[PDB]
């Protein structure tokens, strides 16, 4: 008498019908693609090819596989975008276990770090591997980063210190590696520093974008922690905030507002934070119906951020609309700061990435192996 | 804590 509620599902399919029927009015772009396997991870590479006098540009994504066999890959996919275009797998690299998360290094986007079900973080240089995977089934990472006892998801490259990499784990710790001086030839590298302030699964970690010594972490202990690598005490952060009424799954620093960040939580809210006074939450974004797992600021607009999670929705928020007036009927669809609800996915969303070269384009991937590349209608973000 | 599948 327990699977009957899981058989709705019927509600999902009905809402999907309605959504597809309305995409002409809500979107300027909708591309849907069933991947061979679900990807737990998605990140646009920063580069973009705009071929000679053609009406499209070529973009690329770091993706992964999630299969229960022994043929998992780190994937690089290409995406033709116009200036309701195809999607091609360019490279597959043998990967040990499913790819929990894959992130390119800002100072050299050929370098990809991945999180694996074994506690290791693997580093690949995808230019050093063939386009077709090794039929031996063997995984040959360019670096093997040691230090965790359990898998995790949080992964962050320092954008101001080349090769300084943070990782968050279910073992309650945060590992910092510095691979800057290490030749990427398959060596094992031990963690330079291990931060132990959290008392529960650490869900996410993220470097500040301007201050090279500052980073933040969020964990199942409901805390946001702000760390400073200049501190000698690796068991106690600079700041600790009781951030949510449940697990905190993600955080993201505003790339235009150096004091501002956001966290997403199993309490179904996105919280807004000001580093200058972390005692006081600036705002709580409240319309997700289930646990939030990913939050990301717009790369192009300082007031714009997006959140996704297990309610299969991707919410786009506009903090400049906080406090706005709305007609009582318009006030039913949600708060004024809720700019858009993406309802294209029919399963839990695992990751999404704002395209850094085409404003308002987003790639989101879900558990049913669907990948969507989409852009809300221009009239929605111009009112 | 995330659960896969």
């Amino acid at each position: 008498a327990a699977f009957d509620d899981a058989v709705e599902e019927r509600v999902i399919n009905e809402e999907y019908k309605i959504w597809k029927k309305n995409t002409p009015f809500l979107y300027d772009l909708v591309m849907t693609h069933a991947l061979e396997w679900p990807s737990l991870t998605a990140q646009w590479l920063p580069d973009v090819t705009r071929p000679e006098g053609k009406d499209f540009s070529i973009h690329r994504l770091v993706l992964g596989t999630h299969t229960s066999d022994e043929q998992n890959h780190l994937v690089i996919a290409s995406v033709q975008l116009p200036n309701y275009g195809k999607i091609e797998i360019e490279i597959k690299i043998n990967h040990e276990g499913e790819v929990n998360r894959a992130r390119y290094m800002p100072q050299n986007p050929c370098i990809i770090a991945t999180k694996t079900p074994s506690s290791d973080v693997l580093v690949f240089d995808y230019t050093k591997h063939p386009s077709k995977p090794d039929p031996s089934g063997e995984c040959n990472p360019d670096l093997r980063l040691r230090g965790h006892q359990k898998e995790g998801y949080g992964l962050s490259w320092n954008p101001n210190l080349s090769g300084h990499l943070l990782s968050a784990s279910d073992d309650h710790t945060i590992c910092l590696w510095d691979i800057s001086a290490v030749p990427k030839e398959g060596k094992v590298v031990d963690a330079k520093t291990i931060f132990t302030g959290h008392t529960a699964v650490v869900e996410d970690v993220s470097w500040h974008l301007l201050h090279e010594s500052l980073f933040g972490s969020v964990a199942d202990d409901q805390k946001l922690m702000i760390w400073d690598t200049r501190s000698n005490n690796t068991s106690k952060p600079s700041h600790s905030v009781d951030a949510h009424t449940a697990e905190v799954n993600c955080l993201s620093f505003n790339p235009y507002s150096e004091f501002i960040l956001a966290t997403g939580s199993a309490d179904k809210t996105v919280a807004l934070w000001d580093l200058r006074n972390l005692k006081l939450k600036l705002h709580s974004f409240e319309s997700h119906k289930d646990e939030i797992f990913q939050v990301q600021w717009s790369p192009h607009n300082e007031t714009i951020l997006a959140s996704s999670g297990t309610d299969r929705r991707l919410n786009v928020w506009d903090l400049s609309k906080i406090g706005e007036e709305q007609s009582p009927e318009d006030a039913e669809d949600g708060p004024p700061e809720l700019l858009f609800i993406h309802g294209g996915h029919t399963a839990k969303i695992s990751d999404f990435s704002w395209n850094p070269n085409e404003p308002w384009v987003i790639c989101s991937v879900s558990e049913d192996n669907i990948m969507q590349v989409w852009q809300m209608a221009e009239n929605i973000y111009n009112d | 804590k995330r659960r896969k599948l």
